[PDB]
């Protein structure tokens, strides 16, 4: 299993917004897959769940607008490096 | 009649590239930047919060505006001449998020492969808290060949705790008024330490002011600091078009104006680590070796606590050390990770803590290896060289597993050696050493004008000795008949 990260800030946290990093050689293929995945396998739980982008060029990987209660089967999934939820960046 | 800040920037002796600038809205027809700017498509920013905001008053475009007007703006800029693409990741209320900076990261990427191959700097002017993904999307970044410059973060904290500014392979910059003086920022100001490259004028920046056309206004915040490192980058890119991130830092690290800062400001256990550095163009065009020092985050005052320096890819690690303010250290060693040299170093058992400070340098076609001893307990000590032709010493390292104590490394009786050993084209090395009988605080030896230090030393005689560590071009030893040696490399 995978490993989740939260901004240390408590007040800076953006959670309900996570980005799903994938293992570095995955194909758009594999990441559009298993993003599709995680929205069926949340489904079926009764839970709806909203891909915003599917990283492709810099991280493999997905932005996917769900539940925190979803974390968990969201870290089993195949190909997954890590999950770090959203947060906030300021003007400096 | 010129701004400070551009008046600083300027040495004595006083020059195609896209910047590309991710921050709030920009006012593109502004006279200092318009033709100079070209707004992009791209936009990903958070909702403003409604109960705070009254859009007929907002002025959304004024962060931006503005250090487009440091980087590129005809009369108060930086480089003036440069290529500029805004990007908005932040929001009116000045604003973003991780996931939409990652975006707009993945657009100058996508930009990248489309358009065909010229220098690009990337000016992220904000902050958030440590992010793992904001970090490997600029060390991916970088990798591709991009020039990044982030600010340091207003917090008047530890600038590793903040991204992109804790991303080690991208230009981290501080801020510094007209007293050479670190910003303060209400009760707070500019960030330090370890993560912060160098700094550049903050307080006080005339810039352009989105109220009007032709209107300026004065900002401070390490944000315009960022945007004068942006421009200097620019700046140098455009008369040498094919240099690395590696290459660039080093020259801006070796161009700056060392030792101004009246370090005071900082807290006392950040001054070694935060550089005294302030940012400034080389005064012409352009063979020279480059060395920084790369201090490593503390071991912690745990018993098997550990240091760890490393150096970028790009560069070669011709000497590692180590340093303790409570003198309990158990030496350090120039060890292998990732398929890569490191400086490690391992704390006293009852030790506050130890700190790693390698040496890192661009050195054309090196090959560069680590020559090991153990120690054998001789009336002479523990000895290693380098045996082949043509491999030059660059620099010491030594550890001893024990709690109370010509081109080759001297050490403890009771410790194991670790010598650095480079071959590469006209590489020349002298050893420089200056020792005082009674030290009162700590001994120095520097390398002369034109040698670089590759290697900084304390000679192993001393038990009370802190450690030792480089400054710029000068070897430094802590000591609470104390001899400072220095490894003075050069080439021709």
């Amino acid at each position: 299993t995978a490993t989740f990260h939260r901004c240390a800030k408590d007040p800076w946290r953006l959670p309900g917004t996570y980005v799903v990093v994938l293992k570095e050689e995955t194909h758009l293929s594999q990441s559009e897959r298993t993003a599709r995945r995680l929205q069926a396998q949340a489904a079926r739980r009764g839970y709806l769940t909203k891909i915003l982008h599917v990283f492709h060029g810099l991280l493999p990987g997905f932005l996917v607008k769900m539940s925190g209660d979803l974390l968990e089967l969201a870290l089993k999934l195949p190909h997954v490096d890590y999950i770090e939820e959203d947060s906030s960046v300021f003007a400096q | 009649s010129i701004p400070w800040n551009l008046e600083r920037i300027t040495p004595p002796r006083y020059y195609l590239v896209e910047v590309y600038l991710l921050d709030t809205s920009i006012q593109s027809d502004h006279r200092e930047i318009e033709g100079r700017v070209m707004v992009t498509d791209f936009e990903n920013v958070p909702e403003e919060d409604g109960t705070r905001f009254h859009r007929q008053a907002s002025k959304c475009d004024s962060h931006g505006t503005h250090l487009a007007g440091v980087v590129s703006g005809r009369d108060a800029g930086v480089a003036k001449g440069a290529s500029m693409r805004s990007l908005r990741v932040l929001n009116c209320q000045g604003k973003g998020t991780v996931s939409g900076t990652l975006i707009g990261l993945e657009f100058i990427r996508k930009s990248q492969l489309v358009q065909p191959v010229g220098p690009l700097v990337v000016l992220l002017p904000l902050a958030g808290g440590y992010s793992r993904v904001l970090n490997a999307a600029c060390q991916r970044l970088a990798r591709a060949g991009v020039v990044l410059v982030t600010a340091a973060g207003n917090f008047r904290d530890d600038a590793c705790l903040y991204s992109p500014a804790s991303a080690p392979e991208v230009i981290t910059v501080g801020a510094t008024n007209a007293q050479d003086q670190p910003v303060t920022l209400g009760t707070l100001g500019t960030n330090f330490g370890r993560c912060v490259d160098l700094f550049a004028p903050g307080e006080d920046i005339i810039g352009a002011s989105s109220d009007c056309s032709t209107c300026f206004v004065s900002q401070s915040g390490t944000s315009q600091a960022a945007a004068h490192v942006a421009g200097i980058a620019a700046m140098m890119l455009s008369a040498e078009p094919e240099l690395t991130l590696a290459e660039l830092r080093q020259r801006l690290i070796h161009f700056s104006a060392k030792d101004v800062i009246n370090e005071a400001w900082f807290p006392e256990d950040q001054r070694v680590l935060t550089p005294n550095l302030v940012a400034a163009l080389p005064p012409s065009t352009h063979w020279q070796l480059f060395c920084r020092t790369v201090w490593s985050a503390h071991s912690g005052p745990t018993r098997m606590a550990t240091a760890i320096a490393r150096c970028a890819p790009d560069e070669e690690l011709l000497s590692c050390s180590s340093f303790s303010r409570s003198g309990k250290r158990r030496g350090e060693r120039m060890e292998a990770q990732g398929g890569k040299l490191v400086c490690r170093a391992h704390n006293a058992f009852g030790g506050e803590g130890v700190y790693a400070i390698a040496r890192c340098c661009l050195l054309p076609q090196a090959n560069c290896s680590v020559h090991t001893a153990p120690p054998a307990e001789a009336s002479m000590g523990t000895r290693v060289h380098c045996h082949q032709q043509g491999h030059v010493l660059t620099g010491c390292s030594s550890h001893w597993e024990v709690e109370d104590l010509p081109n080759q490394c001297v050490g403890h009786r009771e410790a194991s050696i670790h010598a650095s050993c480079c071959h590469a084209p006209g590489l020349e090395c002298k050893v420089k050493e200056h020792g005082i009988p009674a030290p009162q605080e700590q001994v120095t030896v520097a390398c002369e004008e034109g040698w670089t230090l590759t290697g900084c030393s304390a000679l192993p005689g001393t038990s009370h000795v802190l450690g030792a560590y480089a400054v710029d071009n000068t070897c430094v030893v802590r000591s609470r008949a104390v001899t400072a040696v220095a490894i003075c490399c050069r080439s021709r």
